[PDB]
RNA sequence: UAAGGAACUCGGCAAAAUGACCCCGUAACUUCGGGAGAAGGGGUGCUCUGUUAGGGUGCAAGCCCGAGAGAGCCGCAGUGA
RNA sequence: GGAGAGUUUGAUCCUGGCUCAGGACGAACGCUGGCGGCGUGCCUAAUACAUGCAAGUCGAGCGGACAGAUGGGAGCUUGCUCCCUGAUGUUAGCGGCGGACGGGUGAGUAACACGUGGGUAACCUGCCUGUAAGACUGGGAUAACUCCGGGAAACCGGGGCUAAUACCGGAUGGUUGUUUGAACCGCAUGGUUCAAACAUAAAAGGUGGCUUCGGCUACCACUUACAGAUGGACCCGCGGCGCAUUAGCUAGUUGGUGAGGUAACGGCUCACCAAGGCGACGAUGCGUAGCCGACCUGAGAGGGUGAUCGGCCACACUGGGACUGAGACACGGCCCAGACUCCUACGGGAGGCAGCAGUAGGGAAUCUUCCGCAAUGGACGAAAGUCUGACGGAGCAACGCCG
RNA sequence: GGUACCUAACCAGAAAGCCACGGCUAACUACGUGCCAGCAGCCGCGGUAAUACGUAGGUGGCAAGCGUUGUCCGGAAUUAUUGGGCGUAAAGGGCUCGCAGGCGGUUUCUUAAGUCUGAUGUGAAAGCCCCCGGCUCAACCGGGGAGGGUCAUUGGAAACUGGG
RNA sequence: CCGAAGGUGGGACAGAUGAUUGGGGUGAAGUCGUAACAAGGUAGCCGUAUCGGAAGGUGCGGCUGG
RNA sequence: CCUCCU
């Protein structure tokens, strides 16, 4: 089927605990608007693990879905890196 | 049966909302006045912004009591308060709107424009 | 109202809300009838209430009352309840 | 004890009102302890579910303590004195 | 593509503010005032409003009054009368569509509201125009009109009726649901296509003409599928205000599981579980604010503004709720509550100028109680046409820009 | 609306203005006041010879108006990223220890978030603007472009910043 | 059942106003002294304490901008 | 010790 992908993200797993669930942290480089420093942006996600399988430090990517819950609105693809410890 | 310290709920949008009895008008040891008769009285509670201000002293003259008042038929009215309706010398009330009803008593006594203004008149 | 064809449809949309309601009751009703069924542990009675209950369904999306996807929905919860009684 | 409600009186004197338990909630100010039961509110009988959950005792049977719920029932009123 | 000047001293250089020359405006006020052509004109009280007008239409759905008279009849003062229902006309009342547009105002909103971002596999999508099936067979009621009772009344309840393109019954219907499998797959939840069974679900005829009076038509038009299109709904990245003399906030709060609801995804709602979520990258609170196209200014970076004109949003006397539907949880509707206006013989009714004009009030200050749908665009209708303070014009005002 | 526009007389008749004139910024003298009356954007004028006040006569811009007050940007490299400072002009914390943060020697390999780059889609219409045309030029309307994104998606490059 | 408005209650916040009171600014020619600027006639100034109509004085430590 | 205002 030829469908247009949604957008996607990648980033470190920093929340776990809620089951079915993670928070992702896409950390980037936006340059500040008038002074143009590269300035260390972090924007935190809401994605869906229903097996239960990432952990603290995994660098995973994400994909939007449908709104799964209030917060929730992308899926666990895949766990790219799998840190430990 | 409304005396010298009687309160009295107002039944108009004057602005009082609670009148202290100061006087029974109409006679010189007179201690009690009922429906349709007029009463000197202090303004104790004002609604905010409204045109009688607390602390006026100003005639009202009495639409409701408990006590009530009996009719030449031999029935009689009662209502839950007492009430009353700030006036001008005229009998005209101060406010534009009469809440609640009043007795027809008050027809009796020449009060037209407040029973024309009141919701019912029993 | 003050305009002539507001008077004609304040007039007639009480008089479409009466018909209107009594087909959505009638539809609940037979609804009704279908989930009483699930507790007896009857299931010949739960067929002839969803054929009744479907028609009573159906009537009220032809009037314009319940949406298709509404319709859709109910029919399906039925349909699983009696399935799950067997 | 009608209506009124401190008008009484030197003075609310006397009387009335408040009052139990559980729950919610609680200001100024403060020596940071307090203030505080501040204030202000809500619940409270009986029946069934029900020898409830749970707890004590006991090998058990049993006996004893016992929330919180849901569904009802009755009265003007359930810490009904 | 970028200009400076004056002013601290007795005089000096520097630092440093202040002031000026420029442009802009919905301006106001003085004084003065000729005409013309385009444009602009409540920024204050989302204050309250007298009066009028601003959405009504379809008689080719409709029984019915009330007319029509082509003709016959018509007693007979030829003066007037008439008795039948002419083709068909006027269309209170019923039924349909529209009234959710167009118009107005920016009150609220610091929010996925907006400006640039997806599912379209989470949705909806009447009207319009296509390609694809049909309007077959059951009746039963109800306005008006009438009868009766109300209402001084305003308005209205019974009784017998009558119609409809109003409504409901049943068959067979590809839709829809369920199940039985396949085929094929994606971005996980899946999606798309096909076949049978079970279950459910359709319509409406009014005109003009021809009927071999069996019927067959055709514009309009009723109903069903796959389309296209159109207009809505949700979701998301990223953007764009002030205050820390606002540092903690949250308890359906954060996720789960189940149930329900919704066009639709979802604490969206609830039950039962846990204990989360947010925040120094500024949470929370307070203040302010419709956002955007743009506009003014400037060499530009920037800064300011968001009247007029176009788009998205929100609101409609204040506040709550649903109904009808493809679609308002309604701008000239209703239901309920509140404050205000009106009527009421007192029981009860009616309305919302942030529609055009206008009035009062506020204010430094902002128009005509105007003419016309001829034009453009709507709604209705097959059309003629009707309605249209949308709109076109005109009145007013040196308020601009320019002839 | 018998309104625009034409003809044709009465005929250039009906159609000139306001403000400013120390300096900034091109533009002066009588008289009357006498620190009074008054003026004033700034510097400042007036106490009995006022080129800035009251009056009277006299002149550069733009063109039925222009003065005055109000608001915004400029001038103002005067919040300074572009583009400023801190010995004495305003400005170094009294001095440490340090969490977060910011910043980080040299080589090599690898990575490719940043960085750079190609291609594709949108950023309505009006307005302002590039060629700009038409309406007699205009105080105005059309088309084809451009800008428009710290924006997607994808393919490279890999020095530099970041990661191993 | 939910539920607008209403009622009751105790808090929070913002504005107006208030007897009186506190300094501040400004104001051609008021009163008192003379603290500072010169070694300003006791070098001045900084922190702090205390005292005094008032500038100020005095102690302690500091600075040179003596 | 002080030295009015412009
Ligand atoms: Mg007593
Ligand atoms: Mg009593
Ligand atoms: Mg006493
Ligand atoms: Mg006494
Ligand atoms: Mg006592
Ligand atoms: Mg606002
Ligand atoms: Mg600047
Ligand atoms: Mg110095
Ligand atoms: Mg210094
Ligand atoms: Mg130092
Ligand atoms: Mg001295
Ligand atoms: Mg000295
Ligand atoms: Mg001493």
């Amino acid at each position: 089927s030829e469908r247009n992908q949604r957008k996607v993200y990648q980033g470190r797993v920093v929340s776990d605990k809620m089951d079915k669930t993670i928070t992702v942290v896409v950390e980037t480089y936006k340059k500040h608007t008038l002074y143009g420093k590269r300035v260390k942006y972090s924007k935190k996600f809401k994605a869906h693990d229903e097996n239960n399988q990432a952990k603290i430090g995994d660098i995973v990517k994400i994909m939007e879905t449908r709104p799964l819950s209030a917060t929730k609105r992308f899926r666990l693809v895949e766990v790219v890196e799998e840190a430990v410890i | 049966m409304i005396q010298q310290e009687t309160r009295l709920k107002v039944a108009d949008n004057s602005g009082a909302r609670e009148v202290l009895t100061i006087k029974v008008l109409g006679g010189s040891g007179r201690k009690t006045a009922n429906i349709g008769d007029v009463i000197v009285c202090t303004v104790k509670q004002a609604t905010p912004g409204g045109v009688v201000k607390k602390g006026e002293v100003v005639k009202a003259v009495i639409v409701r009591t408990k006590s009530g008042a009996r009719r030449s038929d031999g029935s009689y009215i009662s209502f839950d308060e007492n009430a009353c309706v700030i006036i001008r010398d005229d009998k005209s009330p101060r406010g534009t709107r009469i809440f609640g009803p009043v007795a027809r008593e008050l027809r009796e006594n020449n009060f037209m424009k407040i029973v024309s203004l009141a919701p019912e008149v029993i | 109202p003050n305009i002539k064809s507001a008077i004609k449809r304040t007039k007639t949309n009480n008089e479409r809300r009466v018909h209107n309601a009594t087909i959505k009751s009638a539809m609940r009703t037979a609804i009704k009838q279908v989930e009483a069924s699930v507790a007896n542990n009857e299931a010949d009675k739960a067929k002839t209430a969803l054929t009744e209950a479907a028609k009573r369904i159906d009537k009220a999306v032809k009037t314009g009352l319940v949406h298709k996807n509404t319709a859709a929905r109910y029919k399906s919860r039925l349909a699983k309840k009696v399935n799950g009684l067997s």
